[PDB]
């Protein structure tokens, strides 16, 4: 058996237990992780800095 | 051009699934804080809220001391309009069923916020007496028409 | 930080301020409905904690924390019927219809009920005014959050013309 | 050092702000029950500390050190028997059923009694008031703590309806 998925499940709601002002930051650094790795490719040309 | 560059960024496809997504997920977020924090609307008791047990309990002054009773309720499964109220099979007596009155009625109002409407009157009063067959008939007026039992 | 059972503020009636008590739960929950710390605020029985919208904002502008208000202090009725002894007073409630019902006893005598009276305390929830006097209607409306304030519950205003003729 | 026989505190009832003292001993004692230079705090005699829930949170802030309560401003009747010209009170404490008793004589005239009479002062230890009234119920809490204060003892509420029907 596994049971990776709980473990990092569990890791989330004992982060969300200790709320602090900076969680916000974190939830949009993974929000715009998930985002990019979704669709990416479409709207990425050119403009070597992004 | 910036403007032109921006509109021509995407086919149009891959724009309404963008948003879709970002909808889904701003919907979701807003459930999840409807589902906690509790709405505005506390008037409909939506169902984060009790009051839809089956039994409520009330207190009235008799001569000198004060007494408790239980008013039922159907528990959540059907509501009567003309009644405002959560009645059970009002429209007969017997055991378990519910009775409002006006010395009750008021005070349930109160608790509830809302307006309730009274069904029957407290008391009524025997004008005569018939005895036939080791049984006594009592009569009464009520709503301007003669009753007996 | 706060176990303290009442709040004090103050509010003007008739040229004069007076004062008034806001109860408290005194250290139990939270309500973050309006993050009040409100005792069984969902019945208007004595003791409850009822914060007015008038008030709310004086209340959150000396507490700086925002709070929101729970119910409107005064609405305008529309329509009244006679039933059996009994006088039903129609209102509007967040745009819907509802009526609230009292006992016609009350109504015999309009003078010790209306406005500001000698005694200083209302017998029940309604109040009665002039509707052409704008001075009687401003009164009325500045006497309603004092008089919703002091016992719950929200407070009923009753035109007198409309009252008249059904007496 | 600092044997200040009485503390200076304020109170709001029917919309005027009154004045009252509570007394301390001063160098003797500490009382570490309710940490107060109290006198006596065991017995309701007068003169003694009596310092209620209600000036309790109020006298935490005046000072800066916590103050525990002795006893609450008040409490509310449940039924009254009549026997050989005296008269039993009952009514909860901290969830025992207790009694008081009084005299009959003092029941002969409600109006000297009831809420804030012309006099000022009450001649017994219970207080009137007619509970259909939300606002006479909110009066009679409000001026309650005041009158807990100028006597000592825990002041007793009775409705009227009972009291009236065994009169």
């Amino acid at each position: 058996w596994d049971l990776t998925a709980f473990g990092l499940v569990a890791e989330w709601f004992l982060a969300y237990i200790l709320f602090t002002r900076f969680f916000y930051v974190l939830g949009l650094a993974a929000i715009m992780q998930l985002f990019f790795s979704y669709f990416a490719v479409h709207f990425i040309s050119n403009s070597w800095l992004m | 051009w910036l403007i032109i560059n921006l509109v021509q960024m995407a086919p149009i496809s891959a724009m309404v699934r963008m948003y879709i997504f970002f909808a889904s997920f701003y919907y979701v977020w807003k459930s999840y804080v409807h589902v906690v924090d509790g709405c505005n609307s506390s008037t409909c008791m939506m169902c984060y809220k009790r009051n839809r047990a089956t039994r409520v309990e009330c207190t009235t002054i008799v001569n000198g001391v004060r007494r408790s009773f239980y008013v039922y309720a159907n528990g959540g499964k059907g509501f009567c309009k003309l009644h405002n109220w959560n009645c059970v099979n009002c429209d007969t007596f017997c055991a378990g069923s519910t009775f409002i009155s006006d010395e009750v009625a008021r005070d349930l109002s109160l608790q509830f916020k809302r307006p309730i409407n009274p069904t029957d009157q407290s008391s009524y009063i025997v004008d005569s007496v018939t005895v036939k067959n080791g049984s006594i008939h009592l009569y009464f007026d009520k709503a301007g028409q003669k009753t007996y039992e | 930080r706060n176990r303290a059972t009442r709040v004090e503020c103050t509010t003007i009636v008739n040229g004069v301020r007076r004062s008034f008590y806001v109860y408290a739960n005194g250290g139990k929950g939270f309500c973050k409905l309006h993050n009040w710390n409100c005792v069984n605020c969902d019945t208007f029985c004595a003791g409850s904690t009822f914060i007015s919208d008038e008030v709310a904002r004086d209340l959150s502008l000396q507490f700086k924390r925002p709070i929101n208000p729970t119910d409107q202090s005064s609405y305008i009725v529309d329509s009244v019927t006679v039933k059996n002894g009994s006088i039903h007073l129609y209102f509007d409630k967040a745009g819907q219809k509802t009526y609230e019902r009292h006992s016609l006893s009350h109504f015999v005598n309009l003078d010790n009920l209306r406005a500001n009276n000698t005694k200083g305390s209302l017998p029940i929830n309604v109040i009665v005014f002039d509707g052409k006097s704008k001075c009687e209607e401003s009164s009325a409306k500045s006497a309603s959050v004092y008089y919703s304030q002091l016992m719950c519950q929200p407070i009923l205003l009753l035109d007198q013309a409309l009252v008249s003729d059904v007496g």
